[PDB]
């Protein structure tokens, strides 16, 4: 990603400032919960997969 | 854009003084101005009306950055451009973009209470630039030609 | 006004806009008034608007 909005504000606008902020906090949350689920995810089929090869092995 | 590539335009400015400037943005031990404007004033005993145009004949977008005096006194005003209201027009085929200076005294600034407007126009190919004054105009030098890609800008204190 | 405290003021103002030129005078005596707040950062001008509403 190259040229994007402002993310930080030295001063009090208003109603446009508010909007650029609420579509950052939108995005990081988003994000945040995509990365929080594809952990969890991901290590609860790692957990699967080598118990798995014990028992392909017994 | 990406880039501060300026090109030189002639503008013909008559019976106007041209390359005006000031002790708060001195160039060297002389008095100076912003290099890429043009300060007009009075010639002798009148300012008159200003009708230039500059035509894009090229396959690119042109910006033009130019500004308005504000005077902080009415003698200000008349001792620089003699009539007591000025006014400054810059239009295209499509777009304009019409001021009236304010005279108006502001908390002192490197010396100063009077202050300079700044804006912009785009120009198109097979468009053209208008600029129409009666007074207060701090003409463009020329242009900046755009460019679309993948820069930006960033605030930090980082060596 | 000066700020010598340590935090920000919020300053709220306004304009008067009359319904008539006679309205006008009686009150501002001048026949177009004006009204400017600035700061070292910031300007408002505003000129009142005389008309029936
Ligand atoms: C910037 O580039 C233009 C290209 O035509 C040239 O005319 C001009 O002299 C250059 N200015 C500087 C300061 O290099
Ligand atoms: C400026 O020049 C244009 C050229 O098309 C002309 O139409 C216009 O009348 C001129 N301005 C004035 C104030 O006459």
């Amino acid at each position: 990603k190259f040229h994007q909005i402002e993310k930080e504000f030295s001063e009090v606008e208003g109603r446009i400032q508010d909007l650029e902020k609420y579509v950052e906090d939108t995005k990081i949350d988003l994000w945040s919960y995509n990365a929080e689920l594809l952990v969890a995810l991901e290590n609860q089929h790692t957990i699967d997969l080598t118990d798995s090869e014990m028992n392909k092995l017994f | 854009s990406g880039t501060l590539e300026f090109i030189t335009e002639g503008f013909t400015w008559t019976g106007v003084t041209q390359n005006g400037g000031s002790n708060a943005c001195k160039r060297g031990p002389g008095s100076g101005f912003f290099s890429r404007l043009n300060w007009l004033t009075k010639s002798g005993s009148t300012y008159p009306v200003l009708n230039v145009t500059m035509p894009n004949n090229d396959n690119f977008d042109k910006l033009y950055i130019w500004g308005v005096h504000h005077p902080s006194t009415n003698q200000e005003q008349t001792s620089l451009y003699v009539q007591a209201s000025g006014r400054v027009t810059v239009s295209t085929r499509r777009s304009q973009q019409t001021i009236i200076p304010n005279i108006e005294s502001r908390p002192w600034v490197r010396g100063l209470s009077s202050r300079i407007s700044i804006y912009w126009t785009i120009v198109k190919p097979g468009d053209v630039l208008v600029i129409n004054s009666n007074g207060n105009l701090i003409a463009p030098r020329g242009y900046f030609k755009m460019r679309t890609g993948k820069s930006s800008i960033m605030r930090s204190d980082a060596p």
